[PDB]
């Protein structure tokens, strides 16, 4: 089938440059025009530019007239997008989509989309997470269920995997998305456990940060 | 140089309820309009092209129409797969997209289960102190929380995180974290996490005393 | 003017070969596809130096003896050139048939890819299809490149044959001077 393979996630420091890959297969690369679309987190799709693979012609919009540059490699059948002097505002997900027209027209509907490449711009270094257990403390638990928390703070970069009791507690767990605070990510995870099982039985949250190759197990314990 | 504007910024509707999404054009486009359906954390998928021609695999529930400069996308009987984000595009001149329409499931209101946690001993040794408040399984997503320190509201140093709408129970969860220095944490005794929600007129109050 | 007959000999027996090839190119250049693609194939097709000028260069000096022999032996020259021309036309005919046949195959492939778009565009087909004449269109650029490749290949294929016909005509006229 026709598909587009994009490169993996990219991390670039502010003031640096970026280059994305978009490998095409199952069709003729030079036969159809290639598009690039930028989408920030929770934002609208934004058309960046288009490239004619056969001839190399490029059509940029006003937003990315000089900031972006499109190139094509005929031999490898891959399309490249280059950004100059990236900033924090350039952190978004970039798709490459093939024009639906069979070369007859340049600007048309986008038929097949690539999965997208995640781009994040930050000067922060790789930092292992800090995991802090969260216990009720006051022991004001008369409800049938007791909620325990796991706080992960000051790590870079994403993602971080949080599990409770090595995946034993699969239900009633809420893991919240990370939020950037002073170049470092931070999130919290909550688990709902029956009140009869804690603190009578141990409850532990497992935090994994493959970027730093760090695995930390924090057992939730009640206060004095 | 033609801009697409979608009137519904965000729409919540129950399953099987009709909903219309309108895309307005700054100039005549002579059809050549497309709609894309995007799921959470997913790539856009072509839904209908030429403003009236449904794509392959698209059910008959989806339909498009064109009346002048306002192109409309209509779904009569919603399905769980139909919920997501939708975009319109113009293909006459240089391509452009709309502002986006986020479609979400509408269900009965639920009370937020509020839990408040004092800063851990491990965090205190480092030098920081974060009070975490959890608000799980509530609908609708619209909710406001207040952090009261000995009866005084604080609007500084508080960061909130809203999760995506749950696939299982179609609810929402929120976590509010107030981060402050250890010295500032020890200047007060009672920290209260209160949230005002449509479920109850009186905000749900959870608090603790620093002196354990 | 005695030079009119000399020019007519070239126009009838050597130039008719290249003018036949120009008709094959102009058949597709002026068709519906050629107009839609904005093809410009005949802009640089005429020879820089005309075949009549080439004949005069090879026959610089001229005397009344040549003209007298021309009147007596034009019948023999006319018959020989006519026989040679028929040999070349039959020999180059399969290439001309190949040129038209391979071109017509592209027309069928092109039409089935653009006719569906005309129905979809409806009233916008006139202006939307104007992008097919620009650089950003992949198919339009491919068709124009293939159009240039075919016409230039045809021109170089029959070029030796036209030179051979002119050479025989020049040799026949050169022998009259003695």
């Amino acid at each position: 089938e026709v598909q587009l393979q994009q490169s993996g996630p990219e991390l670039v420091k502010p003031g640096g440059s970026l280059k994305l890959s978009c490998k095409a297969s199952g069709x003729x690369x030079x036969x159809x025009x290639m598009n690039w679309v930028r989408q920030s987190h929770g934002k609208s799709l934004e058309w960046v530019a288009x490239x004619x693979x056969x001839x190399x012609x490029x059509a940029y919009n006003q937003k990315f007239k000089g900031k972006a540059t499109l190139t094509v490699d005929k031999s490898s059948s891959t399309a490249y997008m280059e950004l100059s002097s990236l900033t924090s505002e350039d952190s978004a997900v970039y798709y490459c989509a093939r024009x639906x027209x069979x070369x007859x027209x340049x600007x048309x509907x986008x038929x097949x989309w690539g999965q997208g490449t995640l781009v994040t711009v930050s000067s922060a270094k790789t930092t292992p997470p800090s995991v802090y257990p969260l216990a009720p403390g006051s022991a004001a638990q008369t409800n049938s269920m007791v909620t325990l928390g796991c706080l992960v703070k000051g790590y870079f970069p994403e993602p971080v995997t949080v599990t409770w009791n090595s995946g034993s507690l699969s239900s009633g767990v809420h893991t919240f998305p990370a939020v950037l605070q002073s170049d470092l990510y931070t999130l919290s995870s909550s688990v709902t456990v029956p009140s009869s099982t804690w603190p009578s039985e141990t409850v532990t949250c497992n935090v994994a940060h493959p970027a730093s190759s760090t695995k930390v197990d924090k057992k939730i314990v009640p206060r004095d | 140089d033609i801009q697409m504007t979608q009137s519904p910024s965000s729409l919540s509707a129950s399953l099987g309820e009709t909903v219309t999404i309108t895309c307005x054009x700054x100039x005549x486009x002579x059809x050549x309009x497309x709609w894309y359906q995007q799921k959470s954390g997913q790539s856009p998928k072509l839904l209908v092209y030429x403003x009236x021609x449904x794509x392959x695999g698209v059910p008959a529930r989806f339909s498009g129409s064109g009346s002048g400069t306002s192109y409309s996308l209509t779904i009569s009987s919603l399905q769980p797969e139909d919920f997501g984000v939708y975009y319109c595009x113009x293909x006459x001149x240089x391509x452009x997209f709309g502002g986006g329409t986020k479609l979400e499931i509408k269900r009965a209101d639920a009370a937020p289960t509020v839990s408040i946690f004092p800063p851990s001993s491990e965090q205190l040794t480092s030098g920081g102190a974060s009070v975490v408040c959890f608000l799980n399984n509530f609908y609708p997503k619209d909710i406001n929380v207040k952090w009261k320190i000995d009866g005084s509201e604080r609007q500084n140093g508080v960061l909130n995180s809203w999760t995506d709408q749950d696939s299982k129970d179609s609810t929402y969860s929120m976590s509010s974290t107030l981060t402050l220095t250890k010295d500032e944490y020890e200047r007060h005794n009672s920290y209260t996490c209160e949230a005002t929600h449509k479920t109850s007129t009186s905000p749900i109050v959870k608090s603790f005393n620093r002196n354990e | 003017s005695p030079w009119d007959r000399v020019k007519d000999l070239a126009t009838v027996y050597v130039d008719v070969l290249k003018d036949s090839g120009r008709d094959y190119v102009s058949q597709f250049e002026g068709s519906a596809l050629g107009k839609q693609l904005n093809l410009k194939l005949l802009d640089n097709w005429d020879s820089v130096t005309s075949t009549f000028s080439k004949l005069r260069e090879q026959l610089g000096p001229v005397t009344q003896e040549f003209w007298d022999n021309l009147e007596k032996e034009t019948e023999g020259l006319r018959q020989e050139m006519s026989k040679d021309l028929e040999e070349v036309k039959a020999k180059v005919q399969p290439y001309l048939d190949d040129f038209q046949k391979k071109w017509q195959e592209e027309m069928e492939l092109y039409r089935q890819k653009v006719e569906p778009l005309r129905a979809e565009l409806q009233e916008g087909a006139r202006q939307k299809l104007h992008e097919l004449q620009e650089k950003l269109s992949p198919l339009g650029e491919e068709m124009r490149d293939r159009a240039r490749a075919h016409v230039d290949a045809l021109r170089t294929h029959l070029a030796p044959y036209s030179d051979e016909l002119r050479q025989r005509l020049a040799a026949r006229l050169e022998a009259l001077k003695e």
